[PDB]
DNA sequence: GGGAAGTAGTTACGCCTGGTCATTAC
RNA sequence: GACCAGGCG
């Protein structure tokens, strides 16, 4: 028999040989392998404005990965080089051109036509299947798995977007209304089209067009589309009885009412309203042409299979209002697409090389329009060449990677890398988005689904509003991509299915969809389904065909495109599951892989259509004759941070979350190369240690290797109030020993830019004359050629690289002061100083600072279970309690704060963990197949404690014994990243904004704090009026004005002669002065832009 | 010398007051030559003020930080249509004639709607609703009733296009367009005698100024221009809008000079009209947004003014400020409630001015010697004249000789100072409160442990805010009216609010439950560090073995009360009301017991004191707890503030005392139960499953009666979740039953400490059935909720319901419920606060204005009455003795027990 | 006239971190 | 200075 631990074995094999950012680099590959060709194939070439010229396109090719030096030269470039030098890892662009003359081709010529990022580890990198010592030599961590872009220095990551389906048909009803609406989304060429058709009171099928804003009925625009006769519309959509008296109902509207081109007439009316009448019908046809369903095409021949199609949709609509269907859920999984790197990609190329194209045009018509015909035909070779622009590519795919803004409207494409630690960099390469608004509730977006299982991790999300609408893959999930289709569709039609056009669907007969279309009939699909199913388990057609029926409908799904989900399971026939103890006996010792068993038929995978037809059993132990597949792990539907949780199934859904989420802000060792590696922010932990009480996944996935955190022995007792809501009191001496000790590291750059002109930076220490020359006790340590030294104590405000900008023009002579500083707030010590030269030539200097930082009161702590808190005492060993048995505790937690969280789970781990270490062997917690509680605690009773936990502790400072005795154990804990050194701030005078003379925003630039409105709301409910005076108006702008009494205007002072005026009208002796607000006058003044004109009367006191 | 305004009136600026108060002529579209210099008659000319550093304004002298800045204008070479006024222009244009000037009304019409603006004209919808009758019957008329002449209808097309609709033929019509220049030639002939029938004002609102001929052009501190650092210039949005508007306006004007086809300067007019509204709003109505460079919409004069980040709830409303600071906080119980501590880098940062006097001369002049950088010392000082003069080392020798009567020294804080506390969102009136400074070595700000409630904190990495007031008015201001122990009591609902919290509770239980005794050093080290002035202690009350003296729980409590307190009431811990009913009886018959009488029938449910002596009766919530508190709202009520902040302390620290060396901690055996608990458990979940699929099958056979509300399968589900929420309770109260008050969960549930009776059936029975807004879990598969259940399948483990305890384990399926069901809670916190928030701004928008005058009356700021009397009875709430106007029983209760005493 | 139907206006408060801009053809 | 993304209560 097969027993839960063997499985593990199988399962393990499956990141042992796949690993875990595959979504990226598969999709990548096959972009780079068939998406160039694709996108250049579909324009075809250039049809310039000379008499006897065309240009055709040819092959492209990538080249390897390069950088050209300002003075010509092309060099080998490596990740580690692009990344230290602020430079963009990408490699050229080639294509080729034949050229055409008086319709004969030429000698194909080849050009470069830009450069391209490329994605770290893919098959065209540099680092692409290096051994371990390789990649150390090259400065990289082995245990980086690779998969992001390299742009301006700076590291980005596509996240996947959570699109709805391609083709599909969705049938919905509204309330508002009768409305039964049928909506689909038609893709071509990156063009998304919207065309919805549907019923109302009236009965008629209305039809909804994009730039066509009157719903044109639906035969009217059949009749467009040909097929005049009103037989040749009911045997196009259907031949049910009550169908065709629906029909016939209809068609009144516009049976003997219109033919082919009056239809016609009346939408070149609508979409050209009042305009030249032949305009209208071009306007019209091009409109039905490229607007109506463009999927199936834009040549006038396909107007016959558009009408087939609509037809098919209006049938789904009236079946909806006779409720012979139910209506489609849209949060269903079978229904969405996902959205990676190769598409998103290919979208961008698109554009860019359009944008291209379109330059070359217009240089080469200029060129030959001012040189002559002779210039051009003397060397066309040389008059291609020199034509072409390779700026134009590059830079707006650079800028669109960079920023982040894709083409379309879409926003947050690309993201920075969050790279704190092991888990959080893991957790963020596998991340999904949805495209919904943040603001709006959206209650059934936000909601789990059945179909989440084995998909989503239902633990894994973010707090704040993004709650719901950002979610992380699960483990077992595994992302497919695509086939070619016709194929697919040439073999399929080679078992029995007739064609659409010969033979017109009826209930008795069986449909047939490929990818959303309908491509025939068949007399029986509940055998087909079985035939297709069977020969892709033995191993004739790929895998990534998916085949479901729905007998309520009669009809047959078939997919073959890529962004769906799909999970692995085993196959089970006749109540016996298909894998075998000799199977994992050959898996173990190495002559079996994943893929060979996927390959034999014991393993398939099934997406959210196959899985509607499964009766999926749990454990081994509970399969029968019902059942058809066999569940591998239960434990592995859980994300990666999730999954560090031990015994995730003691605990409240919430405290899950919270620690799923904490785990990835938690410090410790990183990468191995974070001495070379120049971030802007860093942090690493002293000591390091592993987890006593750990899931056997984190062993596999290899994070033993890169720990974070250490374990205290804590003990669940009340102390003298500083440990209440959820404050925490932790010993001295231990903390004096290297306990929780951490460093920050910081990064600064300093830049010689070069100016317009001979004008340039230097690296120089300042002379005394200089404009804006600090005081000289801040160039301490700097060595003369202008850099600091190494290993050299620096406080805040000290200058670390001196540098003297060119004179302001009005100051003639006088070079500006312009050195990089410390921040005015921090204290460390430099430790490494880097020179190199920019991509153009100028210097460049990166300076990082090292400081030690020590556990203190503020900081926060919190353990994987969901409990967080911060120091709030320190506390001399002396005066802690002690254990009978000789121990000390470590840390001491509140016994108010379990009750009402219900973590059973931190109890449960701190037995075991105590266990564990009386032992001397680890305790494994693996979720559902983790150890007992009671067998760990029969052991700690064997051991010769308690099997309750408790022990007898006696009081630090009387020196007796307590009256209780006391819960104590070991539990492990991490330090977050929020210190308090990093959160304190104090403003009494500072710089002030331009606009308005406030304060400015900001701890980095000495702002201030605000005053909102319902801190006035509250002051006003106190009553306190003069506390608001000086709160609002005497800390804040405060200024004098002259105000003219007479006619009301502000008055004018001149500095000249001492004398005051109002402009307007000549009243020089009744002028006063009046205090207000500064924003108060700039509110005057906006409002005097406008013509509004606002009169001020005064008064006397 | 200072006047203060008294009034603000709004109107329409003429083109005679533009040209009159502009400084200059705008006619060159550039801003700065190639050295950097402002160019001449462009956008940045220096008569319109100054912003570079070594520049000064000749229309004004001042500096580049001194000049207010002057207005220009700009010629337009034909006027346009101001987007503001669209639709009013409109409206008049369709109510009045075509070519006298006169309004579409005869003279008693005139006359008796004269009559009707005349009163209720202060009001807004009732002139509103006047104006509506006059253009509603006036549209209507087609011949102007004052002249003989024909009129024809107009067309207004947004936004500022008009349409003339006049007859060719009978049959045949055209439209006609009306340029600017005509409409501005048809409204100056209306004459100002009717105005007010339009709703206009002769003397500063005229209808042919709405029509541009010239416009305004703001300062250059209204749009200031920074200098990156690459060397490239950076403009406000503002100067290119202007930059294109004078280039149009050259180039129609150009055009129109040298003489062109009517098609370009009717196209050039439409740009130029098109370029003005974007300028004044680029939000209107079916016109293409302006868009920068980069993309993204410009932004404009009308964007200014609305929004989050607008001139009025973005500076206006609230600002930010200058003396404040931020940091984390941190527990500490030692310090009394009305005390904060703060960091000494804090406090050598923030300064508050003092003025020099001849009752402080010897400390401040201490206080100058120690310079800036020691703690007590000061930054900066200030002469008579108003010099401000820096501190530094090679100063304070000579400055500190130089002080004397007049100066001012703005020193560091010391303890006595008083701050402002807040702690954001400020939710409602008690989120500020001022508190005294207490320095601390450390960088953490110190508070108090049961002034947590009103701010709604916790110590899990809270932040909070802290002002210092500067000027004496506001410090004496912050000290009368902002005191801690001033908001005892919660305006809300006239109850406590600040009070015992967590573990003030489990103490006092600790200390005062039955059996409780404590040795003679126990007793001396708690009341020394409650702070208790006692120097001989009380008689003891029994003998261990070898004679050693004990005293228990009850006496040491008595020793905070007041001499004179008597109150009797009943706790949370009442079991068995039939044992309170005697000692109800005992209190009845005689108003004053004998002590030993009450003491042989003491209960822990029935407080009794009696003379300030606790005869029975344990601690609990209703003691001293928030919004239960017995004991401090009588003790508030009447013995002062400062007492009750006495007892407060005293009580707390003795309470965290006993807590501390008695020993308190829980553990995992404190959900144990036996075997024979565990039976019951079982049988009645296997009894509430099976009673259940009786019902399905009855709804499968018909043979079931729907009830009158929905169909049947409503009635069934209804069914079903009445009888899995009985299952659920019946479950509990066995486990309630068999853990008895000896655990410490019990213990610290039972009396309000923390957590609740459903969280103990949770962790030590089923979880029960989870739901999602009301119903069961529907969401998943076709017909079934996870893919492991047959198709249509209604069981009742099926779609919810989780048989096993949080302590036992959970299966997948039921781990899968639980996330369904608990990703709800997030979502309704995510969701609700938004709408609540909205809510609560609406209202405090529209009541804020309402005062309470000397005569006990309610009035708007206009003058209307809205109550005549406050309430009903003039009684403030928080004053009131729970909403009750008076408690009678309680002041006759008490009146008789001194005097029969 | 009283039924569409099409505008028009809103959607909690702080704080922190980092990254990008701010034209180009001749 | 304005935008974008991610976090904290
Ligand atoms: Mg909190
Ligand atoms: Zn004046
Ligand atoms: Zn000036
Ligand atoms: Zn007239």
């Amino acid at each position: 028999d097969v027993t839960p631990d063997d499985l593990w074995i199988v399962m393990e094999s499956y990141w042992q040989e796949k690993g875990l950012v595959r979504q990226h680099l598969d999709s990548y590959n096959a972009f780079i392998e068939r998406g160039l060709q694709e996108v250049v194939n579909e324009f075809g070439g250039i049809k310039p404005d000379i008499p006897d010229f065309e240009v055709k396109f040819g092959k492209i090719r990538v080249g390897e990965p390069e950088f050209q030096e300002p003075h010509g030269q092309r060099k080998p470039l490596y990740p580690m080089d692009a990344r230290i030098r602020n430079l963009t890892y990408a490699a050229p662009l080639y294509l080729e051109m034949i050229p055409v003359i008086k319709g004969v081709e030429q000698d194909p010529v080849e050009v470069r036509i830009g450069e391209l990022p490329i994605m770290l580890k893919s098959k065209v990198c540099r680092l692409y299947g290096l051994s371990d010592e390789e990649l150390i030599k090259l400065g990289e961590d082995p245990k980086d798995p690779g998969g992001y872009f390299i742009i301006n220095g700076s590291e980005r990551v596509i996240v996947s977007i959570e699109d709805i389906a391609p083709n599909r048909t969705l049938v919905e009803k509204d309330e508002r209304q009768e409305k039964y609406i049928a909506k689909v989304f038609s893709y071509r060429h990156g063009y998304r089209a919207l065309v919805a058709v549907e019923r109302r009171k009236d009965g008629i099928l209305y039809v909804d067009i994009p730039n066509v804003p009157k719903p044109v009925k639906f035969v009217y625009v059949m009749r467009a589309l040909g097929l005049e006769r009103d037989k040749d519309i009911v045997e196009a959509v259907g031949n049910d009885p009550e169908v065709q008296q629906i029909m016939f109902d209809n068609l009144e509207d516009a049976s003997d009412i219109t033919t082919q081109q009056e239809a016609l007439e009346f939408i070149g009316k609508l979409v050209a309203p009042g305009q030249a009448r032949e305009y209208r019908l071009k306007r019209a046809e091009y409109v039905i042409d490229n607007n109506l369903l463009p999927h199936m095409g834009v040549s006038p021949e396909d107007r016959i299979k558009k009408a087939y199609y609509l037809g098919m949709m209006a049938l789904k609509v009236i079946e909806l209002s006779l409720g012979r269907r139910p209506e489609d859920d849209k949060d269903h999984y079978a229904n969405k697409r996902l959205r990676l790197a190769g598409d998103l990609l290919k979208d961008l190329f698109r554009v860019a090389f359009s944008q291209l194209v379109k330059d070359i045009q217009y240089q080469m018509t200029k060129t030959y329009q001012r040189k002559g015909d002779k210039y051009t035909f003397g060397n066309i070779h040389r008059f291609i060449r020199n034509s072409i622009r390779p700026d134009v590519l590059t830079e707006r795919i650079e800028h669109a990677l960079a920023t982040g803004a894709w083409p379309g409207g879409r926003t947050g494409v690309s993201q920075l890398l969050d790279r704190t630690n092991y888990m959080s960099t893991l957790s963020h390469l596998r991340r999904v988005t949805s495209p919904l608004d943040r603001e709006q509730p959206h209650f059934e977006a936000r909601d789990l689904h059945g179909t989440h299982w084995g998909r989503i991790c239902p633990t894994e999300t973010p707090e704040g509003p993004n709650c719901g609408l950002v979610k992380n893959l699960a483990l077992m999930a595994q992302i497919t991509t695509a086939v070619p289709e016709e194929e697919i569709r040439e073999y399929l039609m080679s078992l029995g299915i007739v064609p659409i056009e010969v033979r017109r669907p009826d209930p008795t007969l069986w449909r047939v969809y490929l990818n959303g279309v309908l491509i025939g009939t068949i007399e029986d699909g509940k055998a087909l389904v079985q035939r297709i199913r069977q020969d892709r388990r033995s191993g004739k057609i790929s895998d990534v065909i998916n085949v479901a029926y729905y007998e309520d409908v009669k009809e047959v799904y078939v997919n073959s495109d890529d962004g769906r989900v799909r999970r692995p399971l085993i196959i089970v026939e006749n109540g016996v599951p298909k894998l075998t103890k000799e199977h994992v006996q050959a898996v173990k010792e190495g002559r079996l892989k994943w893929s060979d068993l996927i390959k034999m038929g014991i393993i398939e995978y099934l997406d959210a259509e196959e899985e509607e037809n499964a009766y999926v059993a749990m454990w081994p132990w509970e399969v029968t004759e019902e059942h058809t597949h066999l569940e591998l792990m239960p434990a592995a539907i859980l994300g990666l941070p999730a999954s560090l949780v031990p015994y995730p199934e003691h605990n409240a859904a919430p405290r899950n979350t919270y620690g799923a989420g904490m785990a990835k802000q938690s410090l410790g060792l990183g990468w191995a190369n974070f001495r070379i590696r120049v971030d802007t922010r860093g942090h690493l932990l002293h000591y390091p240690q592993i987890p006593l009480v750990n899931s056997r996944i984190m062993k596999a996935v290899g994070y033993e290797d890169r720990p974070a955190g250490q374990n205290f022995v804590v003990a669940v007792l009340a102390y003298q109030g500083y440990n209440m809501e959820d404050a925490i009191i932790i010993n001295k001496a231990s903390i004096e020993r290297g306990l929780a000790r951490s460093t920050f590291f910081r990064t600064y750059e300093a830049e010689e830019k070069k100016y317009l002109g001979g004008q340039t930076d230097k690296f120089e220490i300042p002379d005394p004359t200089v404009r804006g020359y600090r005081g000289e006790k801040y160039y301490r340590n700097l060595d003369e050629d202008g850099l600091i030294f190494p290993e050299s104590k620096v406080e805040g405000k000290d200058v670390l690289v001196g540098r003297t900008s060119p004179p302001r023009f009005l100051s003639l002579q006088e070079r500006r002061e312009t050195s990089v500083a410390v921040r005015p707030s921090e204290k460390g010590v430099v430790d490494k100083v880097i020179i190199t030269e920019t991509g153009d030539g100028t210097k460049l200097v990166k300076v990082t600072v090292r400081d030690l930082r020590i556990p203190e009161l503020g900081d926060k702590f919190a353990s994987r279970h969901g409990q967080k808190g911060v120091i709030g005492l320190i506390v001399p060993q002396e005066d802690m309690p002690w254990t009978e048995s000789g121990i000390v505790p470590d840390l001491i937690v509140n016994p108010h704060g379990i009750p009402s969280r219900m973590t059973v789970g931190q109890l449960i781990e701190a037995i075991g963990g105590k266990v564990a270490s009386l032992k001397g062997r680890r305790v494994d917690g693996t979720a559902f197949i983790g150890e007992p509680e009671e067998k760990l605690r029969k052991e700690l009773e064997e051991l010769g404690f308690k099997h309750t936990g408790r022990e007898i502790m006696y009081d630090g400072i009387t020196g007796k014994r307590l009256e209780a005795d006391i819960f104590i154990g070991v539990i492990y804990y991490q330090r977050l990243h929020h210190m308090v050194a990093d959160k304190i701030h104090a403003r009494s005078r500072g710089p002030v904004q331009v606009l308005t003379k406030q304060p400015t925003e900001g701890r980095a630039r000495e702002g201030g704090l605000r005053f909102g409105e319902m801190e006035r709301d509250v002051l006003v409910g106190h009553g306190a009026a003069m506390l608001l005076i000086e709160r609002l108006l005497e800390e804040s702008d405060k200024t004098e004005v002259w105000v003219c009494e007479n006619c009301g205007h502000i008055a004018l002072e001149d500095k000249r002669r001492r004398r005051v005026y109002c402009p307007v009208c000549g009243e020089e002796e009744r002028i006063s002065k009046v205090e207000m607000s500064y924003a108060f006058k700039l509110l005057l003044d906006e409002l005097k832009a406008m013509v509004i004109r606002p009169k001020l009367n005064l008064s006397e006191r | 010398m200072k006047k203060v305004i008294g009034s603000i009136e709004f109107g329409i600026l003429s083109p005679q007051e533009i040209r009159k108060m502009s400084a200059v002529e705008v006619t060159v579209p550039d801003t700065y030559d190639d050295d950097g210099y402002p160019i001449e008659g462009g956008v940045m000319d220096k008569r319109m003020g100054v912003i570079d550093p070594g520049l000064r304004c000749e229309t004004c002298g001042g500096r580049a930080g001194e000049c207010p800045g002057h207005f220009g204008h700009i010629e337009l070479a034909r006027p346009v249509i101001h987007v503001g006024f669209a639709k009013t222009i409109y409206r008049i244009l369709e109510s009045t004639c075509r070519e006298c000037g006169r309004i579409k009304l005869t003279d008693e019409e005139i006359e008796e709607y004269m009559k009707k603006i005349e009163l209720a004209r202060n009001r807004r919808s009732e002139f509103n609703e006047i104006i509506k009758e006059i253009h509603k019957k006036a549209k209507e008329r087609m011949v102007c009733p004052h002249c003989g002449a024909p009129q024809y209808p107009i067309k207004f097309e947004k936004p500022t296009i008009y349409w003339e609709i006049r007859k060719d033929e009978q049959g045949n019509e055209y439209r006609h367009r009306l340029m600017p220049t005509e409409v501005r030639d048809w409204l100056e002939k209306i004459p100002d005698k009717d105005l007010p029938l339009l709703g206009l004002d002769p003397e500063k609102s005229r209808p042919e100024w709405m029509v541009l001929t010239v416009l305004p052009v703001p300062p250059v501190t209204a749009r200031p221009s920074i200098t990156l650092e690459t060397g490239i210039r950076a403009e406000d949005d503002l100067t290119h809008k202007l930059v294109d508007i004078i280039r149009i306006n050259n180039r129609l004007k150009q055009n129109i000079e040298a003489g062109a086809p009517q098609l370009i300067i009717e196209d050039l007019w439409d740009l130029l009209q098109y370029h003005v509204t974007t300028y004044i709003n680029n939000e209107a109505p079916g016109v293409p947004p302006a868009k920068h460079k980069s993309g993204r919409p410009l932004k404009t004069l009308a964007q200014r003014l609305k929004g989050k980040e607008g001139r009025f709830r973005g500076n206006l409303s609230g600002k930010r400020v200058n003396f404040s600071a931020r940091t984390v906080i941190s527990p500490d119980p030692m310090i009394s409630i009305n005390e904060v501590g703060v960091p000494v880098e804090v406090a050598m940062e923030l300064t508050v001015p003092e003025k020099v006097t001849e009752f402080n001369i010897e400390r401040l002049r201490k206080m100058v010697l120690n310079g800036p950088d020691k703690y007590p010392g000061a930054n900066y000082v200030i002469d008579p004249e108003g010099r401000r003069r820096r501190i530094m080392d090679s100063n304070k020798e000579t400055l500190a000789n130089q002080l004397d009567i007049g100066w001012t020294v703005e020193r560091h804080l010391m303890d006595g100072d008083i701050v402002l506390f807040n702690r954001q969102p400020s939710l409602h009136r008690m989120s500020i409160m001022a508190h005294r400074v207490r320095v601390m070595p450390y960088r953490t700000f110190r508070l108090n442990l049961a002034v947590c409630p009103p701010y709604n904190a916790d110590f899990d990495g809270d932040e909070m805010n802290l002002h210092v007031p500067q000027t004496e008015e506001a410090q004496a201001e912050a000290r009368i009216l902002m005191e801690v122990q001033n908001h005892i009591i919660s305006p809300r609902y006239g109850g406590p609010i600040i009070g015992g919290i967590q573990d003030h509770i489990s103490g006092g239980y600790l200390l005062t439950r039955e059996g409780a005794y404590f040795t003679r050093d126990e007793v001396e080290q708690m009341l020394m560090f409650a702070g208790v002035d006692i120097t001989e202690l009380p008689e003891p009350d029994k003998y261990d073995e070898n004679g050693n003296p004990l005293w228990s729980g009850k006496t040491i409590f008595s020793l905070l009360l007041p001499e004179d307190l008597t109150v009797w009431y009943r706790n949370k811990l009442c079991d068995e009301p039939e044992r309170c009913e005697a000692l109800e009886k005992l209190i009845e018959e005689k108003l004053m017991p004998d002590p030993e009488e009450v003491r042989k029938l003491a209960y822990d449910g029935f407080v009794y004191i009696q003379n300030g002596k606790l005869l029975s009766g344990a601690i609990d919530k209703k003691a001293y707890g928030r919004e239960d508190g017995i004991i401090l709202d009588l003790i508030v009520r009447e013995y002062g503030v400062e007492r009750a902040r006495q007892f407060l302390d005293q009580v707390t620290k003795l309470t965290i005392w006993v807590i501390t060396h008695k020993g308190f901690t829980t553990g995992i055996d404190d959900e144990d139960l036996p075997e024979e608990a565990r039976d019951r458990i079982r049988e009645i979940i296997r009894e509430a499953e099976e009673r259940v699929n009786k019902l399905i099958e009855a709804y499968k056979r018909g043979e079931l009666e729907p009830l009158p509300g929905k169909s049947l399968e409503d009635t069934l589900e209804s069914l079903i979740m009445a009888v899995l929420a009985e299952a659920r309770d019946n479950a509990g109260a066995v486990a309630e039953k068999y853990l008895g008050m000896d655990n410490h969960t019990v213990i610290m549930a039972k009396t309000g400490a923390r957590g609740k009776i459903l969280n103990i059936t949770q962790m030590a029975a089923l979880l029960g059935q989870q739901s999602i807004r009301g119903k069961r879990l529907y969401r998943g598969f076709r017909g079934r909720v996870l893919s492991h259940f047959k198709p249509g399948d209604l069981g009742a483990r099926a779609k919810g319901f989780v048989v096993n305890s949080y302590k036992s384990g959970l299966t997948p399926q039921e781990y899968f419920f639980h996330a369904m069901g608990g990703r709800e809670g997030l979502v309704d916190t995510a969701v609700r606060t938004a709408q609540s928030g909205y809510m609560q701004r609406r209202l405090i928008n529209a009541l804020q204005d309402l005062k309470v005058e000397y005569d006990g009356t309610v009035r708007s700021p206009e003058g209307i009455i809205v109550q005549f009397k406050y309430g009903e009875d003039g009684v403030d709430p928080m004053k009131s003795w729970r909403g009750k106007t008076v408690d009678v029983d309680r002041i006759i209760v008490r009146t008789l027990l001194k005097m029969r005493g």
